[PDB]
Order: structure tokens, then C-alpha cells, then sequence
């Protein structure tokens, strides 16, 4: 319950609700910052692709534009994403 | 490279300074001119311009 509210309140610093209601979240970029936010780390890479247009995109291939080693647990080539298993 | 060629392919948020050295490279590298010389009274010897 802590850190739940404590999440909230990053995701709200940034992207004020009224503007960004409408948008989609990206699942995949969701859990991966999730994941790392609880685990004491830093997340801010992430927090800057959360969204995604899915009648142009897939959660896959909107995160492939961005082909290189994110972070030390999630790296992402032109045409796939490593990650581990939650 | 392509995002040389066109610097909107560089996201900002993610490249910005590469992202601003391309667009002020774009912006600011200076435009060729051109002048006369010689006189009219003479051959030219220019090949290509």
C-alpha cells in the first residue's frame, strides 16, 4: 500500500491526469517501470515512452525505435526486447 | 546518415543534444555565393561554371 501510493504520486508529478486520460499504457514499459520502482530503482527512462498509439503500433514495435541497452535488465535490438520473466 | 539528412528522426527527449547540433548544423552552415571577375574582353576559361 506504501509503495503503491508512492507510484502514483511519479506517475502524477508527470503527466497531469487531465491532459493524458485518453492514453493508452504501454504494458510491457508499465511493468518493466513497476518493477524496477519497487526494487529501489531509478525509472525516469522509462517514464519518458509510457504511452503508445495502439491503432499505429504494437507494445512491441513501439518500444523498437529505441534500439539500444536501456537498462541493465531490459534491452531492446531493432527487433526484439530481453527482459526477465516477472 | 539519415537522421543527418532529416533531424526530426532524432527524438528529442531521448538525443537532445544531438538532436540541436543537427538542426543548428542545418541552420546555421553558411550558403554559397558567386562573383565576377576578369573582363569581358577576354576568354573565359571556365569549364563548368
Amino acid at each position: 500500500h506504501d509503495r503503491a501510493l508512492a507510484f502514483v504520486g511519479v506517475l502524477t508529478q508527470r503527466y497531469p491526469l487531465t491532459q493524458n486520460a485518453q492514453r493508452y499504457t504501454n504494458p510491457l514499459v508499465l511493468g518493466a517501470a513497476f518493477g524496477d520502482f519497487l526494487n529501489a530503482r531509478s525509472i525516469d527512462i522509462f517514464l519518458d515512452r509510457l504511452f503508445y498509439g495502439p491503432t499505429q503500433e504494437s507494445p512491441i514495435t513501439s518500444i523498437t525505435k529505441f534500439p539500444y541497452q536501456w537498462t541493465i535488465d531490459f534491452n531492446v535490438t531493432a527487433d526484439s526486447v530481453r527482459t526477465p520473466a516477472g | 546518415p539519415p537522421g543527418f539528412l532529416n533531424p526530426q528522426l532524432i527524438n528529442p527527449q531521448q538525443a537532445p543534444l544531438l538532436r540541436a547540433f543537427a538542426e543548428h548544423i542545418r541552420a546555421n552552415w553558411p550558403q554559397p555565393s558567386e562573383f565576377g571577375y576578369g573582363s569581358t574582353l577576354q576568354g573565359s576559361a571556365n569549364l563548368f561554371i
